[PDB]
């Protein structure tokens, strides 16, 4: 899985953090909560991998700019722990 | 050249003289050599027998000439000739070639290999060289692309009105013709610029034509140029239509025999799947009304038990509520290598009435243990539950849902059904189901799962094709045989001896119509192969008075027509249970070799009532047609 | 033999140079003969003319050997002698065969009768024995099976980094190249083991490639064997891509041509069906929604009559409730011979609201009476009905019920439809539905019935095709012209004049497209055959000012391509109704004919377009390909 | 990379038996080769080649 029309695939990753569950699963741990560039966000099937914005395999070994394509999603991380949070805890 | 406005000119043409040219010749590779390299006795006198060493391929003398090569060639230089009074008014390098003149003297040891080549040398023959036949072809080339316009344009002209009577002769006024032409004619074709060369090739090409009034005393010949013998070939006998026809017809019928080797309907121990299986495609099946009996890889899970509600999701709840002929239990239990393509669309029927609506998707569950099937009442049993198939697990109102209607949209899943992932041992099944995390009231959707579209399954590994769900590197057509019911064919995977076999029976069919007259009530005997393992066959022999059975010749010939037939329409009903007499192998594998001697020594089969019909139908078309030039006479008689 | 692991040898592959060997040759029989068998004049000398004897076939004097044979033959065992050094190497009988010696002297007459023969004396020629060729073969076939092994070992090679520039040229480190190799191939390769003659080999081959250092002065030749001869008839010219391409293409289209035997179409009065007719296949329709109006064999029972309670079995009733569009009524009076397969799926859906769910089947009835049916209104009239259709006919909730779904498991159904088993005169009927013996509420299940899925027609007997309804030894394509509507065509019988006739004209548009160019927006000169039916036609001459067509060749040539273009991306449509021009059967009789003849002396078709195209594709492909042996070069700069 | 790149033991068993498997698949559906996300297909210089 080499991630094919791309712009809609994640148009729907970001419709599951939007609605605050995305499966943001990096090798070992379960959520990116620090910035550690996820492996497998299962976008019905497709594992998408933060590691290169694309899916399952990383860009490169430069950990850098694979955070980087971490990073870049700072936007889809943010909201999605956001949303996952005022629906289920939220300001008084 | 004769001014070709000019009266006397005939518009003849006639079945015997059909249209042709040189459009393409042969360039097989394997035709190309005719043969011998030409080398030397190293260099010095006569006693060096034992070495030699290959002339000046250096600039020049090389093999000893292709005789077929020089003689097509030479003819394909022709082609160019026969507008040469045309290229050289376009002053386009028209010069004609004389390829002679590049066939140059080598002189002396004519072989393939050195060893060979010692044995054998002959004196002042000839050689071409690489450099000159680069050359050569370049201008032949070059000629063609220079005339690519010219053919365009006379080929217009020849359907525009065309000259072409393929059955007996035509006549009509050449001047009511040519004038109407002229007047309905594009400006901007060549034709019109170079009306005189044209025409003149035109005549030099198609001796259905003559020219103008060059000698109006004379304007007529019998005497054309070469065409004419390639066009006795394709005129019209009275018992054949074409000879080449015929000839192409029954070689191509062989050929295809040839490559399926015949042999590959005779076996009953193992043959290698390698060698019977050519390509191979998916194929589609549905969960819905398939028969548990009959399909191998896919069963169902049997009414009674009910495993109501089951975590699915982080803290996530759906009933799967198996219970009344839940979907299908897909059994994919070494059952080769494939992709479970699932293919919904239609179903998606909404829970029963549960504001689960919303959440609830079309997937695919794998099942995952060592506790086979009907004994898995609760929970506890399942091992594995794995949701695989549903991509974005919540949910979209998909289904066309504007009028009432609960048709969902078309949903692509993918399985990778690789065995290997798992390697048996808990042994693999999978389920079809309207998956929900938003819990489902179990009381409320008392329904199991009624998930029922398509399953294409695709059969990646076409590596080793299976016999009967026995994963076999062995296709064995003669045992298949009478151990295949409607469904069971259905049934079996793509993967499958039974399809693979049709596919090269669809062959022998093939061959079968088009050469030999199983056409409408035709009994030729031809058909003699089936009655003849008939025959021997029916020796019901008893005590006394055996089968009192007249003669096998009329009686069983005529039921062995209605078999073939039968064979013929439908290919598949050799694998089919419960066939009268095909059923038995035998008249299959007497059928299959049959038809090769019967291609072979075939005395030219052409259908009596298909002679006459094409004869009457032919004459008829050749009515109109002249009906057709005497409206354009009537409309334009051109001078 | 040279060092193959030297400095000097290039890697250059070219479209002039495109791999080849011989692979297979020319087996046809047709192709085996020429000629004469060897005879005498009894035995007796110069007197016996009149009687001839065969010479020796005993053991030896046989027939004037074939000429090209000879030739082919001798070309066959130098294959072997490429690879001589390794043969030998191998101990593996080498020793080259030299055919001529079989080849021994034949001296007498020359004849395939004696007849013929006793004309002809032919001294001191040619023969070659049974026995000869038996053993000569026998070594040849014993050869090839040695290399088996070696050749695929050669391929391998050959691919694992490709040497083939099928268009232009490349160059690379040959040794950047070979070292690489080296460095990834596989260990269990014969090609590791014999590192020098597969090399050697490849180079006598592969004029392309060039030896290592054997003298680093001179590794480069210009002259090598004779393969480059096949191989510039391979490479691409000026103005087409391959010669022997566009001859093949052309001359299977030919081909097909000549089997289909044109006349074909021309068919208006009687031709004979096995003539037409190859093999034919079983087709699918549907009752549902089928059209009464239109289809033949499958019409409807109208609304208003109620024929509900009729016993059905042993004191057991059905409402067959005879009223409101009751599934269909198939027409099978006279109608070929068939098997009625019913293809039911999906449909069940239960008795309104009767505890008659159980022991409810779908089932085939067939209705056997002399009274029409618009006349059927009670019981009385209805002489036979007959429950041909159910086997086990009782029922199971074969249905995906579960989750509320009466989706009916797929049924396969079977009534033999001969027409013979009851020779017309009660005309033949039949219905589709639920049938039980289980008795049903009439008042309750006001419905007569909704039976609703598949019926396969099987047209098993391919003997005598209907041209429309009309039971006939004949099939007359152009009078089936005008006279079927899409409806029409899709409810016919797979027995029928129209998808027969389509099949033909499939191939006629096979041709057309792959050979004419008609691709996207080539108006060629070529389409003519159509437009000068087309200017003819149109010679709508009034009083005084007739029709103002400005000519024909813009205008009506345009309309023209369309009406082509349409009639090649669906074939079907020439025999659908309403088609502007090609209605005019004499435009297809004249595309028919037409192309042959563009076939014919047509001047080898390239299209401009498409030249520069496949130009510059195949360039850049060059390109790449440079830009990955470089990258092969950088990783491992092979010495 | 720098240093130890890639350990791939010699391509001629590894992406010898890779690549006949992807043939295969090729081979038992063409249309493959127009799919996105096909393992080693994706690169139109196979199929070329």
């Amino acid at each position: 899985m080499p991630l094919h029309m791309i712009p809609q695939v994640a148009h729907a990753m970001v419709r599951a953090a939007a609605a605050g569950r995305l499966t943001l699963y990096t090798r070992t741990r379960t959520e990116t909560t620090n910035f550690d560039h996820a492996e497998y966000v299962t976008c019905g099937r497709y594992t998408i991998c933060a590691f290169c914005l694309t899916t399952l395999a990383p860009h490169a070994n430069v950990k850098t700019i694979q955070d980087s394509h971490a990073c870049s999603r700072q936007p889809n991380e943010a909201i999605r722990s956001l949303v996952e949070v005022s629906d289920k805890a939220q300001t008084a | 050249t004769y001014n070709i406005t000019g009266d006397g000119n005939s518009f003849t043409p006639t079945s015997d003289m059909t249209s042709t040219a040189a459009p393409a010749i042969d360039l097989k590779p394997g035709v190309l050599n005719p043969t011998g390299k030409l080398w030397r006795p190293v260099g010095t006198s006569v006693a060096t027998i034992d070495s030699l060493a290959i002339v000046s391929d250096r600039f020049g003398q090389y093999s000893f000439v292709n005789e077929g090569m020089r003689e097509t060639f030479s003819k394909a230089l022709f082609d160019i000739n026969m507008w040469q009074p045309l290229f050289q008014a376009t002053k386009t390098g028209c010069g004609p070639i004389v390829l002679s003149s590049f066939t140059t003297t080598t002189s002396g040891y004519v072989g393939a290999t050195a060893g060979d080549a010692l044995d054998n040398p002959v004196t002042n023959g000839v050689f071409i060289s690489t450099v000159q036949i680069m050359n050569l072809q370049r201008t032949i080339a070059a000629r063609m692309r220079d005339v690519a316009l010219w053919q365009k344009h006379l080929d217009t002209a020849m359907t525009m009105l065309t000259p072409d009577i393929s059955a007996g002769s035509a006549s009509c006024n050449w001047k009511s013709l040519l004038a109407f032409a002229k007047d309905i004619l594009p400006l901007d074709n060549l034709c019109l610029t170079y009306p005189n060369e044209f025409y003149n090739v035109a005549i030099h090409r198609y001796p259905a034509l003559k020219p103008g009034n060059p000698d109006t005393k004379l304007p007529d010949a019998q005497a054309h140029p070469l065409g004419e013998v390639a066009g006795a070939f394709n005129a019209a006998t009275s018992e054949v239509g074409s000879l080449v026809g015929s000839s192409s017809t029954l070689s191509q019928a062989i050929s295809t025999m040839a490559g399926k080797d015949l042999d590959l309907i005779e076996a009953d121990t193992p043959l290698p799947v390698s060698v019977f299986t050519p390509s191979l495609a998916p194929r589609s099946y549905r969960p819905a009304f398939i028969k548990p009996e009959d399909a191998k890889w896919i069963a169902e899970f049997n009414n009674s038990s009910l495993i109501r509600k089951t975590l699915t999701y982080s803290g996530a709840t759906y009933t799967v509520q198996l219970g009344p002929g839940p979907t299908r239990v897909i059994d994919m239990n070494a059952m080769i290598d494939s992709v479970l393509t699932l293919d919904v669309s239609g179903t998606i029927l909404p829970y029963d009435t549960n504001p689960d609506l919303s959440t609830s998707v079309p997937a695919f569950v794998l099942i995952q243990t060592s506790v086979p099937i009907q004994q898995v009442t609760t929970a506890a049993n399942i091992t594995a539950i794995t949701v695989v198939s549903a991509a974005g697990a919540s949910a979209i109102n998909l289904a066309i849902n504007v009028r009432g209607q609960p048709r969902f949209n078309m949903l692509h899943l993918q399985a990778t059904f690789e065995r290997e992932t798992i390697t048996g041992i808990p042994y693999i099944y999978g389920l079809g189901t309207f998956l929900i995390p938003s819990p489902t009231s179990s009381s409320n959707f008392s329904n199991p799962t009624l998930m029922d579209g398509l399953l294409t399954v695709t059969p990646v590994l076409l590596r080793e094709t299976t016999y009967k769900g026995e994963v076999v590197d062995a296709i064995v057509p003669a045992t298949v045989m009478a151990n295949q019911t409607s469904e069971e064919v259905a049934s079996a995977l793509a993967n499958d001896a039974i399809v693979l076999v049709s596919n090269h029976l669809n062959k022998l069919a093939n061959v079968v119509g088009d050469a030999i007259p199983v056409a409408s009530r035709t009994d030729d005997s031809a058909t003699s192969a089936i009655v003849s393992r008939l025959a021997v066959q029916h020796k019901l022999s008893q005590v006394g008075q055996a089968s009192p059975t007249p003669p096998d010749y009329p009686l069983l010939w005529r039921r062995a027509k209605r078999a073939a037939s039968m064979f013929v329409s439908n290919p598949s009903l050799a694998l089919q249970v419960g066939i009268p007499v095909l059923t038995q192998s035998g008249m299959l594998s007497a059928l299959t070799s049959g038809v090769g001697t019967a291609l072979r020594t075939g005395s030219l089969g052409k259908g009596v009532t298909d002679a006459s019909e094409k004869l009457r139908a032919r004459q008829s078309l050749t009515v109109a047609k002249q009906a057709f030039f005497d409206q354009i006479g009537s409309l334009w008689p051109g001078k």
